[PDB]
């Protein structure tokens, strides 16, 4: 869950 | 100034540097916009279909659909902006990432409708970077269940202009919003009550410096933190009804995202 806003964090 | 005032001056400088890189179109812009004070050209108004159109040279939906649609694409855009700036607000990084979720999970849509104020009067709301303006009187008469899905923003909105902040008072606000110790699902709330107590100070010594006519413009800017959560709540059920009535519609995948489980 939350996959593209850990995307969006972890970048 | 001491000098743990001083240390407040610093996170607020701070805030407003990385506020101005995150956030192309500022309000200081934005007001020179709508006013007129300006040298670029005034923006081209949307006041209906056939206007709308010819702006559409400055797919083929329905317009309420279209409407709705690019406000979705803007909150994707905003949520990338926002996300940015979460990364540079001194400790969020240190955080339980999974803690950095949820607060971006419950900030990003208060955050969003907090800085649309910035583009809106009580006659309409600048699009497209300030390149466009999108009159209320047009957004109010879409077909329901789109008809008044703006209406909660721009009444907000008016209560809140009447405020004056400014960019640098905002960039601070921004950030209290988003280290709220209240989400629900947080892990480890004491390391994000901390930084928030920080900020909280760091604003209400903002406002006191910058507004010293204003006597509790904290006080009152407090309040409307609870008003920007009902937006998105009466928000969420609208879309609840939209997704029930149009199976024409889709969601974009960030926005499922940030709302699944959201209220
Ligand atoms: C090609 O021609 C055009 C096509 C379309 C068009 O409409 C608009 C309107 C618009 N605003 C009215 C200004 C932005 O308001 C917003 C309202 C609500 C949200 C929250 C979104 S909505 C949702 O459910 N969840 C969300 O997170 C975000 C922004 N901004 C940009 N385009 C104009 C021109």
């Amino acid at each position: 869950r939350h996959k593209i806003l850990h995307r969006l964090l972890q970048e | 100034l001491n000098p743990e005032s001083a240390d407040l001056r610093a996170l607020a400088k701070h805030l407003y540097d990385s506020y101005i890189k995150s956030f192309p179109l500022t309000k200081a812009k934005a007001r020179a916009i709508l006013t007129g004070k300006t040298t670029d050209k005034s923006p081209f108004v949307i006041y209906d279909m056939n206007s709308l159109m010819m702006g559409e040279d400055k797919q083929s939906k329905e317009v309420a659909i279209r409407i709705f649609q690019g406000c979705q694409f803007r909150s994707v855009e905003a949520v990338q902006e926002i996300t940015e700036y979460a990364k540079s607000i001194p400790g969020f990084v240190n955080l339980d990432l999974n803690d950095q979720v949820t607060l971006l999970k419950y900030g990003v849509h208060e955050i969003i409708y907090t800085m649309l104020a910035s583009l809106m009067n009580k006659d309409g709301v600048l699009i497209s970077e300030g390149q466009g303006f999108m009159t209320r009187e047009f957004l109010k008469s879409l077909r329901k269940p789109f008809g008044d899905f703006m209406e909660p923003k721009f009444e907000f909105a008016v209560k809140f202009n009447a405020l004056e902040l400014d960019d640098s008072d905002l960039a601070i606000f921004i950030a209290v919003i988003i280290l709220s110790g209240d989400r629900p699902g947080l892990l480890n709330v004491k390391p994000i009550e901390d930084i928030q107590d920080n900020l909280l100070q760091a604003l209400e010594l903002q406002l006191k410096l910058n507004h010293p006519e204003s006597s509790q413009l904290f006080a009152k800017l407090l309040q409307k933190m609870t008003d920007l959560r009902q937006i998105v709540t009466e928000h969420v059920q609208l879309l609840q009804v939209i997704k029930k009535t149009e199976t024409d519609m889709s969601l974009h995948p960030l926005l499922q995202e940030i709302y699944k489980d959201l209220y």
